[PDB]
């Protein structure tokens, strides 16, 4: 079932017989990393490592305490030893709670995941934050989504991704507190 | 034709589908924050095939809105 | 890279392109080659061009 026992340690020895020797053996990306999954500890009690991460920011790596994560079956929340769980996740918004203090970021869809370790590692692509969306302009174009309903099942996806962000992005500019 | 969510059905790759968006959230940002979402959101390269080995045709990309939301 | 002034900085990756396409080149493995940047389809070209698109 594994007959191809691959990684970075057995690339190295492999590579030093078919290659030249004059080169020193390419990097890796686990190289860059010391914070595994299946690295047994990493939660020390009630905060846990969240490392929300964005294509252009790294908007938090620090440790909180609980995390709502906006599932595609609804809201969860994530302690310290939870579950481990690949969570795809719809445009909702992402509370970073690490005691009295909470931080709302809207986010456009993107995976959460959580490690046997207990490290959260929320994968979004767009994370603004609930202070800088304007609550206007966003029913000027959900309207207009509501509008254009053609045939065409590729624009049909895009529109629903359309009415579907909006609509979870006014019900979360209301009922702020 | 295939089985899965509804971007994927429809023919649309996860990428595009997450990048639209992506694309859709920074048009309703404030605009102290709205226009330097506009750099991360341009698109400018090219691409050429190569089937012979020298050869290829072209295609250049040089939007600055978004990722398109029709059909590629 | 696209402008060529880096000092064989796309030539070395060049080098560790075949280094790694010969590695995994185990079985008679399908490759298709591909190049981001102009500095790289006059390179690779001259190392490894029927497999390259």
């Amino acid at each position: 079932e594994a007959a191809a026992p691959a990684g970075p340690k057995e690339f190295t020895e492999v590579w030093n017989k078919k290659a030249p020797s004059t080169l020193i053996v390419p990097e890796f990306p686990s190289n860059y990393t010391a914070v595994k999954a299946v690295g047994e500890g990493q939660v020390h009690g009630d905060a846990f490592p969240v490392n929300f991460y964005t294509p252009h920011s790294i908007l938090s790596q620090a440790q909180k305490d609980t995390v709502v994560l906006p599932g595609v079956d609804g809201y969860f929340g994530v302690k310290a030893s939870h579950v481990p769980t690949i969570a795809q996740l719809k445009p909702g918004v992402v509370e970073l709670h690490s005691g009295a203090e909470s931080e709302k970021f809207f986010v456009s869809g993107g995976f959460a995941f959580v490690h046997p370790n207990g490290v959260t590692d929320i994968c979004v692509l767009e994370a603004a934050t609930l202070d800088q969306v304007d609550p206007a302009a966003v029913k000027s174009a959900l309207a207009a989504a509501s509008a254009a309903q053609p045939t065409d099942e590729f624009e049909q996806a895009a529109n629903r991704a359309a009415i579907e962000l909006y609509s979870a992005l006014e019900s979360a500019v209301e009922a702020k507190a | 034709a295939p089985s899965g969510p509804f971007y994927r059905v429809a023919g649309m790759s996860y990428l595009r589908y997450s990048n639209i968006c992506a694309d859709l959230l920074r048009n309703v940002l404030k605009e102290p924050f709205k226009a330097k979402a506009q750099a991360r959101q341009a698109i400018h390269f090219r691409q050429a095939p190569y089937v012979d080995g020298k050869a290829g045709a072209s295609k250049v990309y040089e939007l600055e809105n978004g990722i398109p939301k029709t059909a590629n | 890279s696209d402008k060529g002034l880096c000092g064989g900085l796309n030539s070395n990756i060049t080098k560790y392109t075949r280094a790694t396409l010969a590695t995994t080149e185990s079985e008679g493995k399908d490759v298709v080659v591909v190049s981001i940047g102009d500095k790289g389809r006059s390179q690779l070209t001259r190392i490894e061009s029927q497999r390259y698109q």
